[PDB]
């Protein structure tokens, strides 16, 4: 199943189905969609991980990933989809005739 | 800070490192001027961490010897309510010396309560 | 609904719905509305973050990552969306032919 | 710095975990060699913290029993005038123990006051 | 409404409304009169956030944004409204013929 | 087997066999496969090291790699994966003759 | 009003109007007016800023961004300004004719 | 009055009036003798502001600003009143046309 | 004996025999099976040395090399061995007489 | 007056007036004069700043400018010097004839 190869491509659920069929219906190519879909969980980041990267309370304190670190993840990943749609796609150089018809 | 993360940051460090454990509590209740005391027990999975470098004090007089470091603090999760008093003790029985709950320092957020940081005795 | 699919390409709470449709009305395409938007949440930044970006409180310390790297990331979600509506516009080389009158 | 700066700086602070609190006064006045009280209430939202890593305190006698702990700090806008001396007092019910304003540390600027730094007992 | 739009492309209450629509007097296109808005918004960091970016009393320590970097987010902020506008106007290269009057 | 020498090619344990199936029935060689399963297991750490990847609790400290160094690596293998497979495919320059025709 | 605009772009109120009159006088243009205004006041920074620009008293730790930072963000300004009304004085380029004289 | 302006282009109480009147006689442009007074009162920061940057006394710290950096925005402000005084006197480019005497 | 001399170049205890015969049988060089056994040894340290490179526990500090630095050697390791197995193979320049027959 | 001039052109009170006059017969210019006082003040600096730049005593903190930092602003101010004064002795291009001897 397309949706599920999809949501594998994506660590599953932050989207809906719906949302999933959009971006395979946006492009024939599923890894296209996925780079698409990553571009926009990217943007999520800023609720899933807001701006405070790191908090200290107690005897506690965490560190997270900054906000710029992980769409920096989600970009690159993007990236290698759309590249790997892309030699998916493009084929080598050619060489063909030309004739014209004379008398 | 969104109580979300403060939630998930909780639950995580305690399953990097869970201890179950079964805290009795026993609860003193004024009587006609007098204490009666209901004991109850409860478990929880929970992480155990030093949280000072301390030496272990030594009382002995002739109602007994006891020995007592105030070194281990706790990290419980917001899924059982906790309160220690003066009236009001948790204790359990962990190997390496019965535990005791010195106090409890609510983690809260936005009034909301998503946890314990805590503090224990190891009563050897 | 081209207004919920602005909506997802941003964030979802933090604009009223009518001035995203004066951005629909204003451009064509739904991503230059997008990166446009997203412009205009990039200004939001210099009351949340410009005030104060890290403090602490007793034993408390929070720390949120700088004015500079929100607005980076935001203003890097615009040049995206710019260059995906740009794709989505271009088109390749052509080799056409000319014809000129004569007699 | 400028007033209005830290203006912002502490109503930001207490709003991004405020509590609201209800603070009962209990005002001491000399009358002929003792004391009259006049208890008084007021309410503020306020933000609490901790700043020490103190340790709790147990004070068994045959008057009672109690025990308090030092850990807590608090912090409060300028909207209502605090004073605590040897003969005033302000306290408030937390749910985990009432909490007690030992000391307030006024925050002036160009002798504007702006807001109180606190430092509170929670006595169990 | 113009005034609305420009309010909401420039940070809002920094400004007062006559000063608004002397702006807008000043570029036909809101975009021109937005990035000046912004430059002379930049301005305002001086008073509103002054040279004291961080600072620590008694228990609480407090670390705004220091001015340069409000500053130059302003600026990108007012670059990014001029490309915008050039984008809006700007025009595509083009051939044309040339006839010169002959007996 | 093949699917084993793909278990073994990348990480063991964290994957079910049916998409490393699929991983093999989309490309002919074994090293694409292992190259696109480790893109896909380096999606893994958003979850892993993005929301922590380092903290402390009482005297205790724990640190670990940053997403950056983790994806870093991921990227790596799934490169060099792809290289070999190039590699395998590549093949040296030549000369070869033309043969027209004529009368 | 001109005096008004100058006391606008320069921030409001640090010198005398009559000086700022003076400024007028030099250049008709408002913007040059401003630049070397703003030039002026990047000139008193020094007592300002530095001869102290970061002080520790007691607990209390107080911090401002440093001369070098001041002054380039008022540098930064009086050159906007510069660039602003040079572009307001600029003109493109376009070809013109030619008309010897002959018999 | 010149000298009030000079003063006014260099901060004040510095020099004395006949250093000032000297200046401007030593060049007829006043930012000219303005950046000659401030190459000038770049040297007086050895005295007013010494080698020593910082320092720490009981529990009352102080930090300034270095000589280096007080030199250098001086000799900052004196290139930008010579380049002032440049664009002041410098005229453009142009065409002339050479004529000889012959026979 | 050829599985010996790749179990010393090879670090040993990591894989068992069989595939180490496998490597063997991939390539007649034992260095290019030294190479592709180190690149795939690389892979081991996710394991042996988890992402967690530094912790403190009590009286304890622990810092280990990352993983970055030790899968980095893991390739240098393996781009030595295959530079050493090319210049096994290498053979230098050659120039040598062309001919054809002819009538 | 000479003396006077170069006194105020280089911080006052530290060489002996035979130096200065030194100095004065040495070079035509003041202001080379100036330059080579300036290089002969640098040299000073080893033993006010080589042996000690920052010390602290008890709780007493004391910080001060390295020995490079003050050499430096001193070469500085010498090699501004050198360089007005050969601007001064500085003079533009010029176009000159030619007139040879013939029958």
């Amino acid at each position: 199943e397309k949706l599920r190869l999809l949501l594998n491509d994506k660590d599953k659920k932050s989207f809906t189905d719906e949302e999933l069929n959009l971006f395979l219906e946006e492009a024939d190519c599923i890894y296209c969609a996925a780079s698409q879909g990553w571009i926009l969980k990217s943007l999520q980041y800023e609720n899933t991980v807001g701006e405070m990267y790191e908090y200290k309370v107690g005897q506690e304190t965490y560190k997270s990933s900054s906000i710029k670190d992980l769409v920096s993840v989600a970009y690159q990943n993007a990236d290698k989809f759309k590249d790997m749609c892309t030699n998916k796609k493009e084929k080598g150089s050619f060489m063909l005739g030309i004739s014209t018809e004379f008398e | 800070i969104n109580i979300d993360r403060r939630r998930k940051d909780i639950i995580r460090t305690i399953n990097i490192n869970p201890t179950n454990i079964t805290i009795t509590s026993i609860k003193k209740t004024e009587i006609d001027g007098a204490f009666e005391e209901t004991e109850t027990e409860i478990k929880c999975v929970v992480r155990i961490f030093n949280e000072k470098t301390a030496e272990k004090q030594i009382s002995s007089e002739k109602q007994g010897t006891f020995s007592s470091i105030r070194t281990y603090g706790m990290l419980v999760s917001n899924d059982v309510i906790l309160e220690v008093n003066s009236r009001d003790s948790l204790e359990f029985e962990c190997i390496y010396g019965r535990m005791k709950i010195v106090n409890i320092y609510p983690q809260i957020v936005k009034g909301e309560l998503c946890g314990y940081q805590c503090s224990l005795e190891r009563i050897d």
